DNA sequence: TACAAAATTCCATGACA
DNA sequence: ATTGTCATGGAATTTTGTA
DNA sequence: TACAAAATTCCATGACA
DNA sequence: ATTGTCATGGAATTTTGTA
């Protein structure tokens, strides 16, 4: 087969509910399957609507060939289904209860979770403002393979904020 | 005094003998090919020249032609030019007739995120309660982010850029000196993140040229997409942004997106040439492509350009000149020549101003 | 249909053999130096080209580069260019890249009063309750009359010109097409006196160039005379008028007044050369001087000028274009080429318009 | 001496009072001594002031070397005297009761008078509007010497309204 | 070792208020 | 410190498919 | 049958909103 | 029918006063 490349697959999931910051309760998480680059979008609901608005933002940058996700009501809906056919994105669903991703993605999707709780306790209703910092942080972390940052794999260059 | 000897027939340095210098009406006169003219004493000449010039504040030739009607003396023009140099009024109203030297073509930024150019477009027809678009162009790749705003304000800029820099943080942000970006709040925001703010010379969009040229495309596409329909731009910005980031520059043979990512996304007609290389082999090809891009050379100088020389007398254009008021400030001195197209001046007065040639005239005389 | 024979290996006019034309995914493919591309059937190509173009309404090269990613066929560009010719949107939004041909330098009017050029300046800062100056320039001599007015209106124009034409009546009055002069009341006033009204092409001040260039001087002198003082222009107009009428053109070597009168008035520095000739000998010298004046030739054409050809497709500039709307009207046809710089068009639609090249683009493709 | 030329002398006088046209009562008459070119200025009074305003108009065109006039209070005043010294115009006064001008000027100044009465009776309160026509008329009339119109002597060319 | 024509590169022109 | 830019479509040039 | 310098002519540049 | 114009001040050229 062809070697794996960025934009081939976007893994997406919801995190929440969280304590309200700026009237926001959930985080939609988009990780690129090949590079491990992460996008974070604050939403008010784990709904198709909140997803679509969020992903409209992301898809002004790049459009993936595939979005993979769990069978959450928000992703299985026909409105989301139509949205994806419009943009020419194939939809891929993990079987219920057996929610599998790439090895690298589990490992990534895990830090995000750790990192959220970490700077969520003692800073609870302030997390909306720190998303940018959280995001930058993840994307510039050295995955022990391939000794590159998501930032480096995506852009083919160093960052002006290293970690 | 010095005029007695001449009637006597003795030679005076600068008064060509062979012409008969007679006397009439108690004034000294000379018979010349052009006709018979009066020769006034030294102590009167400046008064004369000024009188003639003051009729309509005429330049060298026009002034002289008046004077020539009645008078002659050695080196008339020399004296005329002296006056035109000291006429406050003419100096600050008359336009230039010397053009700026050739523009410069600043080296393209090495890597993306080295430098962002930013500007606001608008006001536009109210769509969804928004009036302005913040435009952010990556210097290297040309990649552009668009953000709709209700005011061209620091608040809005900061809000928008907090989203953008969730992707990456730039070394430098170039902007014009509009209130939005010259505010202290912005500087502080930028300092918090280790971003250098760099400003265009006052009233000179060429400096923001990268972002300005992009505004044109943004507007031109919105326009075409809006033919026949009501001007509902808000919902189009994403489409426009995406469209333009994936448009080839016939010169570069690449889309901004390609230069940022080294591989197309899932968009219409997405290039597949690198489909066989591993991401790594792909990433170095891009690194190579980025360094070998076209780079425009600076054009030849026009016949009558001028260039700034330290200690030159120089005048700055009045920013927002009132009706019937002078289009130029009084003279200033070049303090440092930063590049052959930007200088520091001791203005009005005396403050240090970094300024463009295009907003300067060399004080004549 | 026409694609079976090719896989068979039989030659098709326009499909270079030597390249192997295989089959995959039920599409015909060719292996080319650039890579392996899909060859779509004739009945699909137009749909393809349009799809690619519609992404950002890109021109020839930019469109082709997209298409080239996935497809190949004979004479791709030919098809691209066909689409760009039929894209309503692009045709009426895209700017020109072909410049007007060389300007013309209309012969200077033979005698004074042959032709008057007129225009209004303003609004200016309220002086004495007045806001505008009516400027009237004699075509031949350059002599100028100034009249202060409260509105740029027919009423005022008529009032002012009734004074002026107590001196003499002109054959022709040239004006721009501002409401003041295009009104029926004015035409009637002019007809009563046997004066032909002649109008500039719409939105083109070059045609009023004689009067416009004079506005500059008028403004520039008022300006200089007003440095430091409050803008009290009303009381200055006479002074300005007089000043400027007695100013030499370094090129002609004459003042407008000299060209009108053949002898200076009692003004500062009044030329006395003809003091010895009888008025008659003076009057013929002037008649001779008037015919032998400098006359500027038309400049060379720029590399990429265009010129109007009867039956050409041509587009008129939108007068006062709204925000985000097309800067050009739909296409029209050249009906008559009046001179190489003025044409008659069948516009929108269909009315006859006399129009300048500078307000036209040749419809590309 | 030097041959006589236009602008050497401007003969000026008042005509009136006349029946009111547009609230105007008098005409100031300026004739150029050499050419016979005539200017007419409607005024509300035979006063220094009304003169000065009128002549300010005329002197934006050309300034004479000399103005000649009768000893009317309006011309002998010191305000007029100063006005003339400002513009560098010499003032010349005819002895009282013996009011002499150039031969050509009497002949001219006479037509003006005839022509006024002529188109003043039956058109009485309308004469302000006809001044332009009257003026043009005079300036384009052939003086039997020198078989030239004032217009022709001043401008060195024909008119677009001949008589 | 050479041709006509397609394909590519050149590049002035104008618009970012 | 700070600095003009680049899509566009005819024309001019170069390459291509065939000898 | 000639020189340096003054005097004149050339002419690109910009402004008439 | 309708159409660019011309003051300005350095530079380039021509003329001038003296051999
Ligand atoms: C010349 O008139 C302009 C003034 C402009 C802009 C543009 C133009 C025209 C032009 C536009 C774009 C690029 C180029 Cl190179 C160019 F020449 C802006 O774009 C802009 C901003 O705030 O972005 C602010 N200004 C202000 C005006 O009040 C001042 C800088 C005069
Ligand atoms: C190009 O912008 C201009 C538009 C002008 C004018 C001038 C200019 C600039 C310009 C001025 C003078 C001469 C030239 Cl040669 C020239 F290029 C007028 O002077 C004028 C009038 O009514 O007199 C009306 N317009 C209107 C604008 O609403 C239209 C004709 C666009
Ligand atoms: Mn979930
Ligand atoms: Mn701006
Ligand atoms: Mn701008
Ligand atoms: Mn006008
Ligand atoms: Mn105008
Ligand atoms: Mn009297
Ligand atoms: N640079
Ligand atoms: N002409
Ligand atoms: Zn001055
Ligand atoms: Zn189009």
């Amino acid at each position: 087969d062809r070697p794996q490349k960025p934009f081939d697959k976007f893994f997406i999931d919801y995190i929440g509910p969280l304590p309200p910051s700026q009237g926001y309760l959930y985080v939609l998480v988009v990780v690129d399957g090949m590079t491990g680059f992460t996008w974070l979008y604050p939403t008010k609901a784990p709904s198709t609507s909140a997803t679509v608005k969020s992903l409209n933002v992301l898809t002004s940058i790049a459009i993936p060939k595939v979005i993979h996700s769990d069978q959450g009501a928000a992703f299985t809906s026909s409105t989301f289904a139509e949205w994806a056919k419009e943009r020419g994105i194939h939809l891929e669903f993990s079987t219920p209860y057996h929610p599998q991703s790439s090895g690298k993605v589990e490992r990534k999707n895990s830090d995000i979770k750790r990192l959220l709780t970490k700077l969520l306790v003692g800073r609870p209703t302030k997390w909306y403002d720190l998303l940018p910092v959280v995001q930058l942080a993840l994307n510039n972390t050295y995955s022990p393979v391939l000794k590159y940052t998501p930032h480096q794999l995506l852009f083919g260059i160093d960052s002006n904020t290293p970690f | 005094a010095e005029l007695d000897q001449l009637l006597q027939g003795h030679y005076i340095k600068g008064y060509p003998k062979q012409y008969t210098y007679f006397l009439e009406d108690g004034k000294v006169k000379v018979s010349r090919p052009e006709g018979v003219k009066i020769i006034p004493p030294q102590s009167d000449r400046q008064k004369i020249v000024l009188q003639a010039h003051n009729l309509a504040h005429t330049g060298r030739e026009a002034t002289l032609l008046k004077i020539a009607n009645l008078y002659w003396w050695p080196n008339m023009r020399k004296d005329v030019v002296k006056q035109l140099g000291r006429c406050q009024q003419c100096l600050i109203t008359n336009a230039s007739n010397k053009a700026s030297g050739p523009i410069l073509r600043p080296d393209r930024p090495q890597k993306p995120f080295d430098k962002f150019f930013i500007d606001y477009i608008g006001p536009l027809p109210p769509s969804q309660g928004y009036l302005y678009v913040l435009v952010v162009v990556d210097g290297m790749t040309g990649f552009t982010w668009l953000y709709p705003t209700k005011a061209p304000s620091t608040s809005a800029t900061v809000k928008s850029l907090n989203v953008l820099t969730s992707i990456a943080i730039p070394k430098v942000i170039h902007s014009d000196q509009g209130a939005a970006f010259t505010s202290s709040t912005f500087a502080e925001w930028a300092k918090e993140r280790g971003i250098h703010l760099e400003f265009s010379t006052p009233y000179h969009p060429q400096s923001s040229g990268k972002v300005e040229r992009k505004n044109s495309d943004i507007k031109r596409l919105l326009t075409k997409l809006l033919v026949g329909r009501p001007t509902k731009w808000y919902d189009l910005l994403p489409v426009v942004q995406l469209a333009l980031n994936n448009t080839y520059s016939p010169v570069l043979k690449y889309t901004p997106h390609q230069l940022l990512f080294g591989i197309d996304s899932n968009t219409p007609f997405a290039n597949q040439d690198t489909l066989d290389l591993t991401r790594e082999e792909e990433l170095s090809l891009l690194q190579e492509i980025r360094t070998s891009l076209y780079h425009p050379s600076t054009p030849p100088a026009s016949s009558r350009s001028w260039s700034p020389v330290v200690g030159q007398l120089v005048q700055e254009r009045v920013a927002r000149p009132a009706s019937l008021r002078p289009r130029w400030h009084k003279p200033s001195t070049v303090l440092k020549v930063l590049n052959p197209r930007t200088v520091v001046i001791l203005d009005h007065l005396g403050n240090n101003r970094t300024v463009s040639i295009d907003n300067l005239k060399p004080t004549s005389h």
